[PDB]
């Protein structure tokens, strides 16, 4: 049953391996992008997450 | 200043157009302790914007 509240079962989400270093397609969390991952100095707020 | 930060997200579905709050009785036995004169509101203030 479907109603005006959002949607809350599905097929869970698989996790592939992390891959650095290299120009890859990613797709985190629904962000959808085309780059090279490295690592980051850079510290977030931890509610933030990009 | 003051930043306000999220904590919570619910999904319920409910429509609000009106709400109400909750405060707290002291009872006690220097008190009379009944519904008439042994409640105490003690001190507070909440401000509503």
């Amino acid at each position: 049953e479907l109603l005006h509240a959002p949607a809350t079962v599905c097929g869970p989400k698989k996790s592939t391996n992390l891959v650095k270093n290299k120009c890859v397609n990613f797709n985190f969390n629904g962000l959808t992008g085309t780059g090279v991952l490295t690592e980051s100095n850079k510290k977030f707020l931890p509610f933030q997450q990009f | 200043f003051s930043a306000l930060e999220p904590l919570v997200d619910l999904p319920i579905g409910i429509n609000i157009t009106r709400f109400q709050t909750l405060l707290a009785l002291h009872r006690s036995y220097l008190t009379p302790g009944d519904s008439s004169s042994g409640w105490t509101a003690g001190a507070a203030a909440y401000y509503v914007g």
